[PDB]
């Protein structure tokens, strides 16, 4: 009872291919050497209230789970969309691939040097 | 986005939401505050009596 | 305060699209010397 | 100097941004001139006050 | 009489009251909203005199007039409506001192005649045979065009044209209607072909060959919805799904859906005629070509080559590709304007300056011209030098500059000096006009001259209106 969502994020950790039936139209096969991953350890962790099954050291994954162990659904909702919330900002700026100081930075700085070079160029 | 008035001048506004998602994804309405004040400054040089050529070449050297 | 200390940046191509968009925008409503309706 | 340029007929806005161009280089005794439709150094035309 | 006079006048002095902004590469643009509730964004003068939707019968010929200079010339549309409005601003100090305009008319006839000898001895002649100065005439007016940045590579490509069609300084009349310009979606207009035949956009779909050596082509006009009497002359390429069976069994090509201006454009190509039915479908009314097929390129698609005609005839294709569907129409209008400034030379081999250049000369001449002549030739000769400087004190508001002290100050430099000095819209000044490259050909100022002087003595020739049903 795993949901789907979270098997395309583990199929495409392992670099697993998600296979949808088993029956390769004329019988049935499992697929060998194709369907299956690469990983190192797998523990059933004792967290409180849900046992989780957390992976380590996949083929190509990058991601991380953050748990926010809390004392009530309303404090841990509210955590919930501040990650969110603080991932974007850390996320937006480290892409591209340099970067200004904003927020009423750019503007201020640009209001002295733009009247400085206007009284070099005149000609109307 | 569901801003709708009707008039050609207000017009010109709405497709340059349409130039800022599509070439980087933010940003949107701070091209809106710059470009109606670069309007009003450039509205009171044509009282001044400047024309707007001047205006123009003028901004894209700015 | 500084914007290094409080590591509040912005990238660039929203900063340079901005000042590139918002000045072709205000020339093309600049252009219009007359109105024509039918 | 926009009005000295106004009564006298010449091109307000033509004078006035070349006279501005001319006190950020160093000119500090430069204006304008009622005989001739340009700037002049006013110190030396014995324009004084 | 005198209120039907001044309403030919005021009715045209709005005409071109509106279209004098858009003058120049700087010029004004404008706003145009139809009938029902759209808007639309445009600068070019032959569109907002469409659009404008006038109803006085002198306005309505202004109309006339804009589409009678793309016709002889096609550049330089807005330049004749201002020249013909602010002449009848100069014709209303005139009428009000008590003259007859039947006088005005031919001392404006002996103004156009004296117009056309100074403006031909100031111009700099030019030679039709050396392509290098066919080449530079052609990309300078295209750099202030839509398509700016391949007017270097769409001018040898008109020159190219017109020596394969017209021979080389014997022919004085060109037709500009043997001449086409494809497009197709995708590809770039770096890449060019010249086919000396025929090319369609049409497909061979579904004739399942697509390749027909040894082909004649027979134009049928009947619609097939019979081929044993197409087999009798050998035919292999047909020109208009049941009937798409028996003709695949016969072996033919299959070209369908062909517009109608398309079929006089292969009347001429290979020398066929469309024919009217079966029986009359003979072997003499085909032609010959040795090559027909469909190559798939990468960038112009899917298109017809047919080359080799063997014929009599003056044709060549031009094959032009690009991304967008709004680039290749302005790519097609690009090579026609270029098309259009080589058919300006063939008459006329000589070459003028631009930017308000040649308006100088032509007030100040006709001025001196003036003051020997005698009855109204001293007064209305004069009003026609003095309407003569409206094209520079517009192209000096276009410019940003004072519209009174440039002409002024350009009426001393043609004192002394010659045509070179004008106004530069480039740089915002008074320079060399033929040292920032701005050139213009002869019949573009001297047609405007003509068709200018002609609507003025056609709207002073009108008396009274008249109502008729
Ligand atoms: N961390 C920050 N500190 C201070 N000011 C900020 C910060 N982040 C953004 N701003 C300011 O907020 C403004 C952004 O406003 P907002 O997000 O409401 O609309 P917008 O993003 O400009 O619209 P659009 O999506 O078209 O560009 C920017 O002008 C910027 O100066
Ligand atoms: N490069 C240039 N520099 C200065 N003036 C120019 C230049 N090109 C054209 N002009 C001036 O602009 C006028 C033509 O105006 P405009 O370009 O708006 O119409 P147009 O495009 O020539 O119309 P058409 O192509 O139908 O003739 C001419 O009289 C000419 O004097």
């Amino acid at each position: 009872r795993v949901l789907k969502r979270d098997l395309k994020r583990i199929a495409k950790a392992s670099g697993a291919t998600i296979l949808s039936t088993l029956a390769n139209l004329e019988g049935e096969e499992t697929f060998e050497a194709a369907m299956l991953g690469q990983a190192e350890e797998v523990v059933q962790e004792r967290i409180c209230d849900d046992e989780l099954i957390l992976i380590k050291n996949t083929k190509a994954r990058t991601s991380a789970s953050i748990i926010l162990r809390g004392a009530n659904d309303f404090m841990c909702d509210e955590m919930e969309r501040s990650l969110h919330d603080a991932l974007c900002v850390v996320k937006r700026v480290l892409e591209s691939k340099s970067v200004v100081p904003g927020g009423g930075a750019v503007e201020a700085a640009l209001s002295i040097y733009l009247e400085n070079y206007a009284t070099s160029m005149g000609s109307r | 986005k569901l801003l709708e008035v009707e008039h050609p001048a207000a017009k010109v506004l709405c497709e340059l939401a349409d130039l800022q998602d599509k070439e980087v994804g933010d940003g949107t309405t701070s091209v809106v505050i710059i470009a109606a004040e670069l309007l009003k400054n450039a509205d009171e040089l044509v009282k001044q009596k400047i024309h707007p050529t001047s205006v123009i070449s003028g901004y894209r050297l700015a | 305060r500084d914007n290094k200390q409080a590591g509040v940046f912005e990238p660039t191509i929203v900063k340079v699209k901005s000042l590139k968009f918002a000045t072709e925008a205000a020339i093309t409503i600049l252009r219009i010397d007359d109105l024509i309706k039918l | 100097p926009r009005q000295l340029c106004d009564n006298a007929g010449f091109d307000a806005t033509n004078i006035l941004n070349k006279l501005r161009a001319r006190h950020a280089q160093g000119g500090t005794w430069y204006g304008v001139d009622i005989n001739n439709e340009d700037i002049a150094d006013n110190f030396e035309a014995f324009v004084w006050e | 009489p005198a209120q039907i006079r001044f309403s030919n006048i005021s009715a045209a002095k709005a005409v071109a009251d509106a279209i004098r902004t858009s003058l120049g590469p700087k010029g004004m643009d404008k706003m145009i909203q139809d009938g029902k509730g759209d808007v639309t964004i445009t600068n070019d003068g032959a569109t907002i005199l469409k659009q404008m939707q006038v109803l006085h019968p002198a306005a309505r010929m202004l109309v006339e007039l804009s589409k009678a200079q793309d016709i002889e010339a096609g550049d330089g549309t807005t330049s004749v409506v201002i020249i013909a409005g602010s002449l009848l601003d100069s014709c209303t100090k005139l009428l009000q001192k008590g003259i007859h305009p039947t006088i005005i008319s031919e001392s404006f006839q002996k103004a156009l005649e004296k117009g056309i000898e100074i403006l031909t001895d100031m111009s700099r002649p030019v030679e039709l045979s050396d392509r290098e100065t066919l080449l530079n005439s052609a990309t300078t007016s295209l750099n202030s065009k839509v398509v700016s940045q391949y007017s270097s590579l769409l001018s040898p490509m008109s020159v190219n044209a017109v020596m394969k069609v017209i021979d080389p300084a014997t022919a004085t009349s060109v037709d500009l209607r043997d001449i086409k310009i494809v497009k197709k979606l995708g590809g770039t207009i770096d890449d060019c072909e010249l086919v000396e035949g025929l090319v369609l956009t049409q497909k061979v779909s579904n004739s399942g060959i697509t390749r027909v050596e040894k082909a004649k082509i027979g134009l049928i006009q009947f619609c097939l919805s019979l081929v044993k009497q197409i087999k009798k002359t050998g035919c292999n390429v047909l020109l208009i799904d049941l009937a798409l069976h028996f003709l695949n069994k016969m072996k033919i090509m299959v070209i369908k859906d062909i517009e109608r201006e398309d079929i006089e454009f292969i009347c001429k190509t290979i020398g066929t005629k469309p024919v009217a039915h079966i029986d009359q479908f003979t072997a003499d009314m085909l032609g010959s070509a040795e090559l027909a097929e469909e190559v798939n390129l990468n960038g112009s698609g899917k298109l017809l080559k047919i080359t080799g005609c063997a014929s009599p005839g003056k044709t060549v294709t031009i094959v032009v590709r690009g991304s967008n569907k709004l680039v290749i129409e302005e790519a097609e209008r690009s090579i026609h304007d270029a098309l259009c400034v080589i058919r300006c030379l063939v008459k006329k081999r000589a070459l003028i300056a631009g930017g308000g250049a040649p308006e100088i000369e032509l007030a100040l001449r006709l001025t001196e011209y003036s003051r020997t002549l005698s009855g109204m030739e001293s007064y209305c000769v004069r009003a026609f030098a003095d309407a003569m400087e409206v094209i520079p004190s517009t192209l000096a508001e276009n410019a940003g500059l004072n519209p009174i002290s440039t002409v002024t100050e350009l009426r001393n430099r043609h004192a002394q000096g010659e045509k070179t000095a004008g106004i530069n819209v480039r740089k915002g000044g008074i320079s060399n006009i033929l040292e920032e490259l701005v050139v213009q050909p002869l019949l573009v100022s001297v047609s405007a001259l003509t068709l200018a002087t002609e609507t003025v003595r056609s709207i002073l020739k009108i008396d009274d209106v008249v109502n008729t049903r």
